């Protein structure tokens, strides 16, 4: 009876880096932070940007994503109301495929953020995704989507 | 490809979109969410079989897989546009790359193997119980390319290995650690399984110990 | 029984503070040269760089 109404594979997140927030019609997927980090932290005035997938519950549409914004100031270039029934693709995640060589309205609604806040990798920050129908906090990570290992300095024994 | 997203799209809408959502969004307490999983997971989860499942319960068991290279390739290739994420391995020509897979050292694979892998699957990748109905299965049937993209994403309560936390190189040696270990035959006779004392026991207890006990019954008299 | 010490569900915490390791003290005193010289002044051993900008 692992079978039951409480099972192990159902009620499992998809093993990825990015969070998941159900809240509001719209449902946040894998939204985390490309924040390509040199030191301990991503120093304030530098911009990082906000991946994630946003799809549509409903065909009745919520596709306004007003603002999304919080301690950081998210910009949103290229917003468009693609959500009907579909999604909405901010940016594009390491590994992400074009899918034609053309594109429509240039950038797909990569949304970036000047820091104005120390943030290191490992820790969540908040995010109030914020769409026509309600509002979110998300706790978004930072994510480093497919860069291999920063060669470590050579240890001199002492 | 463009006909690579159709066909990708054409097979996710006619199997999986009852468990994962369309738009690869998961169906809540049905399957999770399939952006950012990328290719290599598709790859891997669909050719071990797994995901045409049809059951929730404590594991997805492996089983024959529903498609074929191409298809697998299709659903992977549309799954990475949808969400963006790792990819499987290809060699020059583009076929999911089996032999490049294969790490230059073998012990240095079996070391990692040790302190990673064998913490659940076995010394040498046999299988391994878990919590509650779980298990690490064994890992002979698994193909070089298999087991490189079953450490790129972690299939289920499977610790996820990133590129990062073991480096291609050190995965490339942990597949051919597992290659050889699983293609290597046991010297000094038949490895009964890979478990040592429980195999041996039993193997003592019904062929050693009943060909004495027959032997003293021939020899000896009853009474 | 069961250990005394358990189950602190408040105080939620804080985020650890960036480490800043301290030096060795006379116990692990040994360190790294720092450039031998003449220094024939306060003292600027055999390593000195500069940033010339315009
Ligand atoms: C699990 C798998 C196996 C685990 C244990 C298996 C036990 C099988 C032993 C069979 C021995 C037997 O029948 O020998 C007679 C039988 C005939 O020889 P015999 O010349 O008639 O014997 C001289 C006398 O007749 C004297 O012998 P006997 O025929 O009068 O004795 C018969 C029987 C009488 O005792 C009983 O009736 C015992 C019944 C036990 C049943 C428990 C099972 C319940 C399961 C339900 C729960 C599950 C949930 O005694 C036993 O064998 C006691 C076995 C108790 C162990 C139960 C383990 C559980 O032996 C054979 O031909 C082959 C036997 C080979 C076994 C070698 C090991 C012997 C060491 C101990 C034996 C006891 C000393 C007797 C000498
Ligand atoms: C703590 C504890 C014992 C918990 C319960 C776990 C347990 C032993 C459960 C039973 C295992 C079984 C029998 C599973 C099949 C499903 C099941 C329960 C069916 C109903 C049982 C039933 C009433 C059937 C009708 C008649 C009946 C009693 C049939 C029993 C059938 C069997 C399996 C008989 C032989 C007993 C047997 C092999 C038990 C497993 C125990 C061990 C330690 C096997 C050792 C062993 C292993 C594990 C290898 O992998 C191996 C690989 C390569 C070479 C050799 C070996 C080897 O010897
Ligand atoms: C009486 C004295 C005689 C003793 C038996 C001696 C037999 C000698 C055999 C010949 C020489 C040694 C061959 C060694 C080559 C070799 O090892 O043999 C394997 C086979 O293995 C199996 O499957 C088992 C096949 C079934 C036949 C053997 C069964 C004998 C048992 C019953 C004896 C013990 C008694 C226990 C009683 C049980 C009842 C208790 C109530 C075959 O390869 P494979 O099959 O692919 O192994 C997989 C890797 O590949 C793969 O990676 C790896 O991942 C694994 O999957 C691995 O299995
Ligand atoms: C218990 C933690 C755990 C560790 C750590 C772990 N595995 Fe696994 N592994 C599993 C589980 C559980 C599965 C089954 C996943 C599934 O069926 O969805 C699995 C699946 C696999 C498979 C698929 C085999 C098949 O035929 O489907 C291979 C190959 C594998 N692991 C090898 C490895 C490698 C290589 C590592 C690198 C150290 C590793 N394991 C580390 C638990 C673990
Ligand atoms: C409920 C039936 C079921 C169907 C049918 C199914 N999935 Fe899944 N999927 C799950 C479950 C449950 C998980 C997570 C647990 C697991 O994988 O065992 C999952 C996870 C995945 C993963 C791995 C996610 C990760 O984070 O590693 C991939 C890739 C995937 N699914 C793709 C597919 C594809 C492609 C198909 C159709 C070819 C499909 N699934 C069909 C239920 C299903
Ligand atoms: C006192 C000893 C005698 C028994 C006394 C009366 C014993 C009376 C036993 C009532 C049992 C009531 C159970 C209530 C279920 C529950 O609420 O928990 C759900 C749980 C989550 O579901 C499960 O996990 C599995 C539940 C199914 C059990 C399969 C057992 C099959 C047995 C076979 C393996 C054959 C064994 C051979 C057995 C051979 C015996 C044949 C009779
Ligand atoms: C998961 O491991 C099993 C799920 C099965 C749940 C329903 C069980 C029905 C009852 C079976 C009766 C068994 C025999 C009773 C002996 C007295």
């Amino acid at each position: 009876c692992s079978a039951g109404q409480i099972s192990q594979t159902t009620t499992q997140e998809p093993a990825v880096n990015g969070v998941n927030a159900q809240a509001g019609q719209v449902s946040l997927r894998n939204v985390h932070l490309r924040a390509p980090q040199q030191t301990d932290y991503v120093e304030p005035g530098t911009t990082v940007e906000l991946l994630f997938v946003a799809a549509n519950d409903s065909t009745e549409s919520n596709k306004l994503k007003s603002i999304t914004s919080d301690v950081g100031e998210v910009t949103l270039t290229g917003d468009s109301t693609v959500p009907a029934d579909g999604v909405l693709i901010v940016g594009e995640p390491d590994g992400q495929i074009q899918a034609v060589e053309n594109a429509e309205a240039a950038d797909a609604v990569t949304a970036e953020v000047e820091l104005t806040k120390p943030i290191t990798n490992g820790l969540l920050y908040d995010f109030t995704f914020t769409f026509e129908d309600g509002e979110t906090t998300v706790a978004v990570p930072i994510s480093a989507g497919e860069q291999p290992r920063r060669p470590v300095p050579p240890a001199g024994p002492g | 490809q463009s006909a690579l997203l159709r066909t990708g799209k054409q097979l996710f809408e006619t199997s999986c979109v009852s468990c994962h959502g369309a738009n690869l969004q998961g169906v809540p307490d049905r399957g999770p969410s399939l952006i950012g999983t990328g290719e290599a997971a598709v790859y891997f989860q669909v050719s071990t079989g797994r995901m045409p499942a049809m059951r929730g319960e404590a594991q997805a068991p492996s089983k024959p897989p529903h498609f074929d290279e191409s298809q697998i390739d299709a659903l992977g290739a549309y799954v990475q546009a949808n969400g963006g994420g790792p990819t499987v391995p290809r060699d020059d020509h583009g076929a999911v790359a089996q032999e490049s897979l294969i790490g230059g050292d073998v012990a240095r694979g079996g070391d990692l193997f040790r302190l990673n892998c064998a913490s659940c699957h076995n010394f040498t990748g046999k299988g391994g119980a878990l919590s509650s109905g779980k298990y690490a299965p064994d890992l002979g049937d698994a193909n070089p390319a298999q087991i490189y993209t079953a450490m790129l994403t972690g299939p289920q309560n499977m610790p996820k290995f990133s590129d990062r936390q073991l480096t291609p190189d050190e995965k490339r040696d942990i597949v051919a650690y597992v290659r050889e270990s699983a293609e290597t035959p046991s010297y000094g006779g038949y490895g009964l399984g890979g478990f040592g004392p429980a195999p041996e026991g039993m193997a003592m207890w019904i062929i050693g110990m009943v060909a004495a006990i027959g032997v003293a019954m021939w020899i000896g008299s009853r009474a | 029984c069961s250990p005394p010490g358990e189950t602190a569900s408040s105080e939620p915490g804080t985020t650890p503070a960036i480490w800043t390791g301290s030096p060795s003290p006379a116990a692990p005193s040994g360190e790294d040269h720092g450039g031998g010289h003449g220094a024939g002044a306060a003292g600027a051993g055999e390593t000195l760089t500069a940033e010339l900008k315009t």
